[PDB]
């Protein structure tokens, strides 16, 4: 049983410091790369930091370099995010996410429950665009969500590094599609992904009850990893 | 003298079969193919050297994507390689290091291996935990596991030094159909492309064609003078090739029920460990104890080429499903990819 | 002795079965194999090598 | 090359695997590899148990309890083998009341393999074992198949049949369990990491797998000394000792073991010393002209095995006389084996 349990959230004054923890169980923690992704209260997903399996490679988002430190304690199966100089724009739910990289793997396939951090009052990056912010749907119908990238996500190796996630209301995001067309494990075959280079489509056939939520696309072509603003599926 | 009456009746039945076989030997493959052009310059080069095993390699098997492959070594490691990049995808630590065979499930979801533990171990490549886990230890052979091939994710066929082959239900761990009749160690097996038949080669110097679903031997092929270490179907499933300790490979035809051709050189006297056809069947590739792979013209019996890139026995080889490459595995601890 | 008699009649049963099978002529068998090779030679990259741009083990 | 982000992370993983493999390889290259060979029942798996006992602090009381059903199964099968041999050899019970016990024995042998040894079964076995006709058959066991531990358990039936019975280490060492496939154990001793492999149940042609053990440090070849007087089977070509000699000849002189030390465990010396008092060595070696003392007969058997060495000037056989079930003897002998390995490399 795969578990990721974040902790350390709370209310903090601006300029203060706070260490988040993510406790892993039920999988080979040290074999996975690990990310922190955060979500501001009424907003989308934003990638924060990455530490590879073996800790040899660490990347930070620009808005966070200098202030946040990602680290892991592999013997204790724990991921950390040490935050400093906390600003108002850091107020978010913080997700711990596992990601293993090898030929044919499925990155970003398990997300924690999230821990909430609240801070009190006082260009070269790839742009991912979901021009449609919400869509009303009725059960049994078929939907098509769209996403576009400011650069081609199709690589010379033939893979197109595009991911689709679903966030149901009140829950953590769930992987749906990896590398533009591969169905994640446990996802029903009514989902499918397609596209080419800079334009991509997620299609659901005979849309069911549980399908309602917010759908985010994400590029894994290069760092920083970047998401689209998200498309919501509303019931009619 | 009941055993006398039976032992003599078998000799008459063998003579009837020999006569029936002679009756339909109206020509030889060699004379039939005399007119066609030889294949000529087969100049294959090593395109990859897969490094990382630290003891003899005994077996390998390409996955059906023609890119991933699994190899088994006496260093106690089962390695899955991305042959395009040479990246190691997984290195699986074996409970018993005395391995003789491995296989890649056509789905890519599982590999198998085994050896002197007499066990066919099934390994799940797609776990929630993220690492490779033993999902089944198939127990019941009483001699070493010499070869195995998945039919799909729930069924696998094995051959054993105990002189049997077996069809297994992986879920229940039981041998559900057995294949008995060899009188010496079974060294190698090869599934027909439609998986309805398989052929086996044994140390009784015979090859046997088995009906998978009926659980019995359809045909028995003799001609070799010593152990058959290796066997492989011709791509249309109507013939197969063997490799033997008698230093020859041989082509056998199912519907004509007899040997069609021998592949040998007078100055090659060492054992053969492994055989495989190219995609069209025109080339028969064979691995030899003398450290080389010889490439035979399967239609004309001339040697077309040599792969000389190992410092110890070539123990295994395989050709990708797309036909693009051949892999060789060796006692010298390396695999090489050639085309 | 009693085990040699059981195995000996299993060999007779197997040979009896094998004697009764349907066999084709080697000339037909050999012709079919040659026809298969000829029909598939163009899609055999080890027989008829492809340009380096089409060869995954020479590309990148 | 210009790799994608997932490609770079895959390369990094591969390099981490390489570091692990290199490290594993360094450890494995330091291993002292020992290959146990010998005929079935020569004592190989018992030597493996002794390595666990001596060098792995093995067979605790709690582990020993799991052998209770095996002890019971061994005991039941032994007395049954003897009873069945009486009908075959025409041996009658010393007391006719035992004929009912013998009928009950086969009936009570319908209980499963659990904690059995009901007081009823135990009493049936105790009465049969004490019978003079059963003892007469037991003393002719060289004429049929019988576990060497038969007397050991049957003579201790009182202790064994108690409902609070906890198997001892010697009880475990005395058990007979037939297995298939290689049996392995590893342990450290005198700063050497040992890996010992018992080929075990392997029904196949040796010539196809023996080359796999090219490079092992030493072979330990086990011989049941007490097999010397066993009557030939129905279609048996040679007696058990000569089949052992045939296997040893093949092993000792094998081209793949040229740089491998050959150690000979002449085992079951305790049973052999008792048997040679009553059963002459000429049953095994009709040309033997020495006396039937333990010392002379054991030396002669050793000679017969060591003479099989076709390379005496370049290769030396290291012969030990062992009782594999005796922990102190195996400890002393393996200590000597180890010193020889140390002094030679
Ligand atoms: N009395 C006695 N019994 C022994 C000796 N060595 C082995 N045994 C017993 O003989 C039986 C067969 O031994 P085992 O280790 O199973 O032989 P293996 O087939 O080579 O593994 C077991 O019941 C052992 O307890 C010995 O030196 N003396």
């Amino acid at each position: 049983d795969v578990q990721l349990v974040e902790s350390g959230g709370g209310l903090v004054q601006p300029g203060g410091s706070r260490k988040l923890s993510c406790s892993a169980s039920g999988f080979a923690f040290s074999s996975f790369g690990m990310h922190w992704v955060r979500q501001a209260p009424e907003k989308g997903l934003e990638w924060v930091a990455y530490i590879s399996s073996g800790s040899g490679t660490i990347y930070y988002a620009d808005t966070v370099k200098g202030r946040f430190t990602i680290s892991r304690d592999d013997p204790k199966n724990t991921l950390f995010l040490q935050m400093t100089s906390l600003r108002s724009e850091d107020t978010a739910m913080y997700y711990c996410v596992r990601s293993i990289y090898y030929y044919g793997s499925s990155p970003f396939d398990f997300w924690g429950q999230g821990t909430t951090l609240t801070v009190s009052s006082g260009g070269s990056d790839i742009v991912m665009t979901q021009a449609t912010s919400s869509v009303p749907v009725t059960p049994g119908e078929s939907v098509s969500i769209s996403c576009r990238s400011s650069k081609s996500l199709l690589h010379s190796n033939g893979n197109t590094y595009l991911y689709w996630f679903l966030q149901r209301p009140g829950q953590s995001p769930q992987l749906l599609i990896y590398r533009m067309s591969n169905l994640a494990s446990g996802v029903p075959d009514r989902f499918s992904g397609s596209g080419s280079g800079t334009a991509f489509t997620l299609t659901i056939s005979r849309l069911e009850a549980e399908d309602v939520g917010v759908y985010y696309c994400m590029q894994h072509l290069e760092y920083p990893l970047t998401f689209g603003a998200g498309t919501k599926l509303e019931l009619k | 003298s009941e055993l006398d009456q039976l032992r003599q009746e078998a000799e008459q039945l063998k003579n009837q079969i020999r006569d029936a076989r002679k009756a339909c030997a109206d020509a030889t493959l060699s004379q039939i193919t005399n007119n066609i052009d030889p294949v000529g310059r087969i100049q294959m080069r090593t395109r990859r050297t897969l490094r990382g095993h630290l003891a003899k390699i005994y077996a390998m098997h390409w996955g059906t994507d023609s890119r991933l492959l699994v190899s088994a070594s006496q260093d106690g490691k089962l390695i899955i390689w991305d042959s395009y990049t040479t990246n190691k995808v997984h290195a699986i630590p074996l409970r018993s290091s005395w391995v003789m065979t491995c296989a890649y499930a056509p789905s890519g979801n599982y590999v198998a291996c085994g050896g002197l533990d007499n066990i066919c171990s099934i390994y799940n490549l797609k776990t929630r935990e993220g690492n490779v886990r033993v999902s089944r230890e198939l127990a019941g052979h009483t001699g070493y596991l010499s070869c195995c091939r998945f039919l799909d994710d729930n069924q696998i066929v094995t051959s054993s030094g105990d002189t049997t082959c077996a069809l297994w239900d992986i879920e229940t761990g039981q041998q559900t159909t057995t294949f008995t009749g060899h009188t010496g160690d079974v060294m190698s097996l090869s599934l027909a492309p439609d998986t309805r038949l398989f052929v086996s080669g044994a140390c009784d110097a015979s090859a046997k064609l088995w009906d998978v679903r009926e659980g019995m031997c359809r045909q028995t092929f003799t001609g070799h003078e010593s152990d058959i270490n290796a066997i492989c179907f011709f791509p249309n499933g109507n013939a197969f090739a063997t490799g033997s300790d008698d230093a020859t490979c041989r082509l056998f035809d199912l519907r004509a029920d007899q040997e069609l051709m021998t592949y040998s050189h007078d100055n090659i006297i060492c054992g053969i460990t492994s055989v495989s056809f190219s995609k069209s069947g025109r080339l028969l590739l064979a691995g030899y104890d003398d450290f080389n792979c010889n490439v035979w013209d399967a239609l004309k019996a001339d040697r077309a080429g040599v792969l000389a890139g190992h410092d110890n026995r070539v123990s295994c080889l395989g050709v990708t499903d797309d036909g693009m490459a051949v892999a060789t595995g060796s006692w010298d601890s390396f695999l090489k990819i050639w085309n | 002795n009693t085990a040699s008699i059981a195995q000996a009649r299993k060999l007779v049963e197997q040979l009896k079965m094998e004697a009764n099978i349907d066999r084709i002529k080697v000339s037909k068998a050999a012709a079919d194999l040659m026809a298969y090779c000829e029909a598939h030679a163009k899609e055999d990259p080890l027989l008829t090598p492809v340009p380096a741009s089409e060869n995954p083990f020479r590309e990148k | 090359c210009t790799l994608s982000a997932e490609d770079k992370a895959a390369v990094e993983r591969s390099k981490m695997i390489d570091r692990n493999l290199r490290e594993d390889g360094e450890k494995a290259a330091r291993e002292v590899k020992l290959l146990l060979l010998g005929a079935g029942e020569s004592g190989k798996s018992t030597i493996v148990k002794q390595m666990k006992i001596i060098h792995e602090a093995g067979y605790s009381e709690e582990e020993c309890k799991q052998y209770k059903a095996v002890v019971y199964s061994n005991t039941i099968q032994s007395i049954i083998a003897i009873i069945r041999a009486m009908g075959r050899l025409k041996i009658d019970f010393g007391d006719s009341a035992r004929a009912d016990d013998a009928r009950q024995l086969f009936v009570l042998a319908g209980a499963a393999e659990e904690g059995f040894m009901t007081a009823e079964l135990a009493g049936v076995i105790k009465r049969l074992w004490k019978d003079s006709g059963v003892q007469a058959c037991f003393n002719r066991s060289r004429e049929y198949q019988l576990n060497d531990s038969a007397a050991y358990y049957l003579n201790d039936l009182d202790r064994i049949a108690q409902p609070n019975y906890i198997p001892t280490q010697q009880d475990v060492l005395r058990t007979r369990v037939k297995t298939t496939g290689i049996v392995e154990t590893h342990f450290t001793f005198k700063d050497l990491h040992f890996k010992m492999f018992d080929v075990g149940g392997q029904r196949s042609e040796r010539k196809k797998w023996i080359h796999c053990f090219e490079g092992v440090t030493a072979i330990i070849f086990c011989v049941a000394l007490s097999d010397y007087d066993l009557v030939l089977a129905e279609d048996e070509e040679m007696n058990r000792m000569h089949e052992s000699m045939k296997l040893f000849d093949s092993i000792c002189n094998n081209k793949w073991f040229t740089d491998t030390s050959i150690i000979l465990f002449l085992n079951k010396k305790d049973l052999f010393e008792e048997k040679i008092k009553k059963s002459p060595l000429t049953i095994c070696y009709p040309e033997y002209a020495g006396s039937n003392t333990y010392e002379e007969a054991a030396a002669y058997i050793q000679c017969q095995f060591e003479d099989l060495n076709k390379r005496k000037d370049t290769k030396e056989i290291y012969t030990h006389f062992t009782c594999a079930t005796d922990t102190k003897n195996v400890q002393f002998v393996f200590d000597a084996v180890t010193d020889v390995i140390i002094k030679n490399n």
